[PDB]
């Protein structure tokens, strides 16, 4: 509900058959069949589950698909495995080292699956009769919770008492308890107990009275990835570092533990590791010892599937003064397969602007879809792309409601490509600030 | 008596309803092409549709694009969200860089939330706690009394707590809101100002009006508001805290996590009716001081599902990129970035419509300039700047003041160009000089 | 209650120690209060209810 | 007043110019640079106007021509109340605060909101202080007669009173204040009884005073920023305010404009050796001048087409084009003999200096030979080599004795010049020995 | 028995009345111009008059600059207060650097205050308190009031206490019978120790004893206090010694510098002001020497530009060995001293002229006499051209091992053979350079 229509949001998934085949135009992937294929060869490993650390570089030139691909993939491993998608420049932090980033961002992409079962008895509370001991121990209490159908007494023990008094839980007050492990909440205040009082309190909230059986049983599948459980144990409460972030280098010894524990939970059962995908994308900026690190750290056991995404060529390596392929060292492009992804034709950008016009609820002509077209093989995907939202609204503007030949004429007209900024620019040089500053506002002299 | 900024006389795009750019309307004289565009982008921004949406405005140095980017801004109004930044503002000492490029891009996206403010206001005439034990109070009496009349409330006992925090006794005029819970004392009624003839008690007037008011208010908020909210390391924002916390927060890099949870709650509250979801702007003034870095963030940036329009603006030509060595680039912006941005041309202007610049500053600043000196300003700002006209404008007035005349003469014009010098004759000046100008 | 002036009717800000009269403010005491005759307090006292001579 | 030594700009007391902003050759500790204090008077004259936002000029000039002069000059007939803020170049260059925010600080210290309030005071010499305890000490009662030179009074304390009393103990014959509203007790001191010494308060106790205050912007940003308490206002670390405050600071000080509360006080941001900053911090400026509560900046420098900082390339001032252009530029001049003579005798005038005419003319001829700055300063010194010899008045051989024993800049760079064996050069090499 | 230092041997400038330099007094040798203008700068700084006044002592190596620095601390005494530094200490990884120098500037300007402290000092004999009616209510404390009575030498009375000032009692764990000292201006309790009217010998602790305070109790007491402008900067940045728990959890806290405001700095000027006006306080402005002012960058110059002119700035004194040299953080300024000549334009250059053979030979007589060591004329003779060969520091740091080779062969005197043998044990920078050229694998 909340989110908007993205650059990425009309795929749906890898377009594949059973047989790992791409189709021609399927779940918002047009072409790039050895890609894809050889993307779908990469989820089934990660579904396979059986083996770890592998590299996987997406190649080619920009506004190919090698994000495209990415969240594809992503789309395709379906939901509850962990898929990390960072880019290169979130590596560089301030308190936190670059390799304790990358830790971090490897130890996020892998986690373990846990079962859980709950007893819940949720409902209102009509009134609490505390039977009090003379000695104080094992204070008898009188619970009468009762939900919209019906209601029971239930027998409450010393600690239960000593819960229900930590916070402060009235006559009207919706809580539920769960009967296996004892835990305790509050979910607020009654709608039928709301009038009573003039003005509500700073922490009262008002929830409707449960219906149905007093007593419900639900199981609950909990993952849970292997950097949430490093910051549940590096600090004395952690939960706090889970969500503002100043986790703070999680020392070693913690991990090799943390590691132990996940290998005899999974001997004894109550675990199951599942492994997912990291993806880097523009993994070119970085620096060689991220690289030095990577190439280290993808020889673990618990590591999970790094497909990393470049649009670079023969490029300077950060960190170094020596070019190299990809942007990146030979030794990490030892350890790695590659995918390369290629130009479209015209049919390509026609499908793919189609698509996307489809995704955005614009009503292409078929002119102006083949100008739009020209228009992307000429210039390019993304300015094609970009040019029929403005299209779009040039069109609302004239009172029509399907798009014409005029509207992507006049859009191509108020925004401009590289090319043709980069004729504008070449051509009146003085009117900008050049390299070493120089530039002439005047107009006349 | 209004002051005056450098953007002050331009109220917005000039259009008309059909979106064709009037060429001296709204406080914009000329520039029509880059008008029109904008307007399309404001209606891109108005369809509440599109996410992660670019656009650049490049040009020379005074030509408009931060007018219009503030022209963008007016004409959107101020319910939509509206984020100007410098490139030179990502640079932080506290958090990374690729951190506060997202705190900012999730500053322009907005919540409207309808709510209800409704207060006790007036003198406290009982105050009697009812206990009923199961030590503990079950309830609270209070009855309070303004000038239109009196009435009783029941109260919680969180609400006594804070009233028995605010040390409220008989006789003070408190405040209570209803919603919150907040109690805050005003002070003591002046019915018992005459109980010792020197006390430290503040003695405040009983309430004219009713001690019940309600009304609606709208709480606009944005996605960054409560991002931090609830990511606090030393929590605490509830209490009242007019001396500092012995520990300094610092900013900390919010987690995707949280953003994923403050994303859910807001669907929740979206989906219930009670929430409304306006995507903004984020301008970026002087683009092309971000560092490679922040430029592959932001080419990562905005592919998210809820990234608002971003605007930059940039004046280089073809300049290295910023955090490299060998990069060719047009504006300073890599051409990766460029590929997904639309580029907005925006053109220098000629005499006429500096001149119209030139008496639209003067008639906005109130000042009176005769039409020679109109014209001898005209001219030397097609020979300097136009910004050394708009700035020579005021000192012109200031001279014409000193000599009591309130329209602005040539002579004033000579003397405001005698003291004050542009940049090609200061520059001339530290040329011909030797020993440091 | 209220305390008031004792001569003017104003609001009693101060009391001269002296002859317990409610005054407004300087003039008045340098005018009436502190050039006062003996005898006279009482009837400004009596006219409140606190003349305290029987 | 406060703490004040003599210092290099003690004489200026303001802009020596007349109703029509014409500059006198000799007013307020000011000679010469008629072109640039009337520039200035222009500018001070905007600022008194306060309907001119975000204007940025740039004193630019030789070194020792006057510009910190001229800013001091701004700054002394700017009046009290007026913020005028003056940095260096270095001085934001934090290792706390990012420099965009240290220069938003430095802006917004420069824009004040002024806000008139009315407070009861009881400001009076105490009689006598009366208290009766009782058999527990439950309840306490007490007297206070009070008066003053025109009133008397007695006053039947309550409770909080005699707390606030007793703690900070008032005795017979204390002039104290008294605030009703907030309890406090201020003791102004001991009344003129002979058994520190202040006369007693004159009449009409009880009595409404105005209080003008004013609040620089970034006072209401620190205060408005809950997780900032105030005294980060004196300890400093404010740590990188957010932007969303200072727009809801604008806008309630928008409002409280519109509703008549408070007005707006706009001031001067100087930053010295402008060069300084980098060309990020140029580009924030460039932009930061846009505001409409932004301040007037006067900038100075004297590098002359100099390598801006954080490029590679060389720019007038130092400074990029596009902050040049959003600039009027005030150019400051060197001295002649006379004005150098007259600025001379100005500063041995204000540090008590006599001095005769023909040392008077030897030190301007070495002021106009050398520097400014080499004279002004050999006259302080030259005055102490006069009260070593028990002598009350500078001759022509103190200053020489001065002049033999302080060197200026081109005695020392000769003399390095002659001797470069001796010192350590770019290479690190030195010949520490004297001998073969 | 004494132990020396390199300029240990240096008792002042030793100069006359009438501000002429003798040539052999006050442990310094030669320099004779370069003394009288440290002495004129010296009664500059009595006159206490100029703010920001600033020099620059310019010489080559080993030639007397930190002596001079030394002997014009030594002559200004130690009530005015002298800061010494090196250009590098200003680089500091907590704060920046102009706040550290905005801080040494500080640290360079004294005040010494007259104050009057009410003291309640004396044995506690009772110490009873009164309980809350409601001791959980959450707004107060569990007492309401605590009695304590004291007993001084001829005097004895009773104190009720609030809980703040009870606390501050009780953290210093008092008990009967300990003689205490509450000091009221701020609260602060000092526990002196148990009286020495009960028995001394049944303690574990290591207590001391101490008798009853003379006088009576609640006395007003005057001190004389020697504090700087910096150390009320850094009192009021980080507010310790009130009874608060702002204060007391800042006492707990981590150190760290901060950047002190301008409008912290100029209410402790008007405090201080008021304090002179009143005439309880008075000003003594001092001395903030930098040795190799080499080491400052372009923007610590560029600060120092602007702090010179302050109104409350202390007498600048800077030294430098090098000559036409670029600025730190710069790329082509070349400076005479590594210093720009925008600061140059400010300072008074003072030069510093190289010794002679003479000279050297009686700077090396007096560190042998300061040293306690005797040397033979020949040896002495000896020790001056080898100090006029290699260096003077090498013939000063030469001494120690020639008396221990001395004392070795069980002499007091220093002979030609043990100075000889000292030259082939150790070596000099030029001896050791030329093994460097000399020698294949990097020595
Ligand atoms: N195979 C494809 N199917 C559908 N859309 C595609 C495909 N490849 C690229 N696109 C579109 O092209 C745009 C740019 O592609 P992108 O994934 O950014 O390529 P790269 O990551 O190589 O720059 C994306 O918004 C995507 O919608
Ligand atoms: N077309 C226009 N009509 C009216 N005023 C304009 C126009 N273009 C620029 N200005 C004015 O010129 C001033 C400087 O332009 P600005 O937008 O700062 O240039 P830049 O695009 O380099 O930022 C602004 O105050 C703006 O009000
Ligand atoms: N016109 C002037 N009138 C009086 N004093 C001046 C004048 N110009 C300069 N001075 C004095 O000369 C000294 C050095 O000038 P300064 O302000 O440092 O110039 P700059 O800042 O350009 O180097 C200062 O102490 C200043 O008081
Ligand atoms: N005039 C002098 N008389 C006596 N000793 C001196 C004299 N000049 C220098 N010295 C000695 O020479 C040594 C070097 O002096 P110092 O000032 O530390 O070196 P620099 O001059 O390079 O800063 C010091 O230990 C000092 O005792």
């Amino acid at each position: 509900s909340l989110s908007l229509i993205a650059a990425h949001s009309h795929i749906t998934g890898l377009g594949l058959d059973e047989n790992l085949q791409p189709r021609p135009t399927s779940e918002g992937m047009v072409g790039q069949l050895q890609a894809r294929r050889a993307a779908g060869v990469i989820l089934k490993m990660v579904q396979n589950g059986t083996i770890a650390g592998r590299a996987v570089l997406v190649a080619g030139p920009p506004s190919t698909g090698k994000t495209a691909l990415a969240m594809g993939v992503s789309q395709s491993l379906g939901k509850d495995v962990p898929f990390t998608a960072i880019a290169g420049s979130e590596i560089f932090s301030l308190e936190l080292s670059k390799t304790e980033a990358l830790t971090q961002a490897f130890r996020k992409s892998i986690g373990i699956k846990i079962k859980e079962e709950t007893e819940l008895i949720e409902g209102e509370v009509v009134e609490i009769q505390i039977d009090r001991s003379i000695t104080g121990g094992h204070k008898q209490g009188k619970l009468t919770i009762k939900t919209t159908d019906m209601e029971t007494i239930y027998e409450l023990g010393n600690k239960m008492i000593d819960g229900l008094t930590k916070e402060k839980v009235l006559a009207g007050d919706v809580i539920s308890i769960d009967k296996a492990s004892g835990k305790i909440t509050k979910l607020g205040r009654s709608f039928a107990r709301s009038r009573d009082y003039d003005a509500m309190g700073a922490d009262t909230r008002f929830v409707q009275c449960p219906e149905g059986e007093l007593q419900k049983r639900k199981t609950v599948v909990h993952t849970v990835s292997l950097h949430e459980i490093d910051v549940i144990n590096s600090r004395t409460q952690g939960f706090l570092a889970l969500f503002t972030g100043d986790t703070g280098e999680i020392r070693s010894e913690v991990r090799d533990q943390i590691n132990t524990k996940v290998a005899e939970w999974k001997e004894e059962g109550k675990a199951e590791i599942v492994p997912g995908v990291l993806f880097i994308d523009e993994v070119h900026m970085l620096d060689i010892e991220c690289f030095s690190f990577i190439n280290r750290a993808l020889e673990d056991e618990f590591a999970p599937i790094v497909m990393m995404a470049t649009n670079r060529g023969v490029s300077k390596t950060r960190g170094t003064n020596y070019k190299s392929p990809h942007g990146l060292p030979l030794d990490l492009l030892d350890r790695s397969i590659i995918i390369t992804t290629k130009s479209y034709n015209e049919q390509e950008i026609k499908t793919i602007l189609s698509i996307r016009a489809q995704e955005e609820e614009v009503e292409l002509s078929s002119d102006a879809l083949d100008l739009l077209t020209k228009t992307g093989v000429e210039t390019s995907l993304r300015y094609s792309s970009n040019l029929i939202s403005v299209a779009q609204q040039i069109a609302m503007k004239r009172k029509n409601n399907t798009v014409e030949v005029e509207d992507v004429k006049r859009a191509y007209l108020l925004f401009l490509d590289s090319a043709r900024s980069v004729k504008y620019v070449q051509e009146n040089e003085s009117q900008y600030i050049d390299d070493q500053g120089n530039v002439q506002i005047s107009i006349a002299k | 008596v209004t002051r005056t900024a450098a953007h002050t006389h331009i109220k917005g795009l000039g259009l008309d309803e059909s979106g064709v750019a009037k060429r001296v309307e709204g406080g914009f004289v000329g520039q029509i092409e880059a008008r029109e565009a904008c307007g399309v982008i404001v209606d891109l921004i108005k369809a509440k549709k599109m996410s992660g949406r670019a656009i650049l405005l490049a040009g020379g140095p005074s030509t408009g694009k931060t007018a219009l980017a503030l022209a963008i801004s007016q004409e959107l109004g101020p319910k939509v969200p509206f984020c100007p930044l410098v490139g030179s503002e990502l640079y932080s000492v506290e958090v990374k860089k690729t951190e506060t490029l997202m705190e900012n891009f999730r500053r322009a996206i907005g919540l409207r939330i309808k709510e209800t403010k409704e207060v006790y206001e007036g003198e406290v005439t009982e105050l009697t706690p009812e206990d009923a034990e199961n030590k503990t109070i079950s309830h609270v009496i209070v009855g309070l009394k303004s000038a239109k009349g009196t009435k009783t409330l029941r109260l919680d006992p969180t609400i006594y707590e804070s009233i028995q925090r605010e040390k409220v006794s008989i006789g003070d005029v408190i405040y209570i809101e209803a919603n919150t819970g907040a109690v805050k004392r005003v002070g003591r009624s002046d019915a018992y100002a005459t109980e010792f003839d020197l006390e430290t008690e503040e003695y405040v007037p009983l309430p004219k009006g009713e001690v019940h008011k309600k009304k609606e208010i709208v709480q606009d908020v944005t996605l960054h508001d409560l991002d931090v909210a609830n990511a606090r390391p030393q929590g605490g924002q509830d209490v009242i805290s007019m001396m500092g916390q012995l520990l300094k927060p610092k900013k900390t890099e919010i987690t995707e996590k949280l953003r994923q949870e403050v994303n859910k709650v807001v669907a929740k509250y979206i989906d219930q009716g009670v929430a409304e979801l306006i995507p903004g702007v984020l301008f970026i003034d002087e683009v092309n001081m971000l560092d490679i870095e922040i430029f592959t963030y932001l080419n990562k940036a905005l592919e998210s599902n809820i990234a608002p329009v971003v605007v930059l603006a940039s004046n280089r030509g073809m300049t290295t990129v910023r955090g490299t060595e060998d990069v060719i680039s047009p504006h300073g912006v890599p051409p990766d970035l460029i590929d997904r941005l639309l580029i907005v041309r925006t053109l220098p202007y000629d005499k006429d419509e500096i001149r119209t610049i030139i008496e639209r500053r003067a008639t906005v600043e109130r000042l009176q300039v005769e039409s020679s000196a109109l014209d001898l300003l005209a001219t030397m700002g097609t020979e300097t700047s136009l910004r050394y006209a708009l700035q020579l404008l005021a000192p012109c007035g200031i001279l014409a003041q000193t000599s009591n005349r309130k329209e602005i003469v040539v002579n004033d014009v000579n003397e405001a160009k005698l003291l004050f010098l542009d940049a090609k004759r200061s520059t001339k000046i530290l040329e011909t000089s030797a020993n440091y100008l | 209650a209220k305390k008031y002036c004792d001569v003017t009717g104003l609001k009693g800000f101060y009391k001269s120690p002296t002859n317990n009269i409610r005054y407004h403010n300087a003039e008045i005491y340098q005018l009436i209060v502190k050039p006062m005759a003996p005898g006279v307090d009482q009837e400004y006292l009596k006219l409140r209810g606190a003349n305290f001579v029987l």
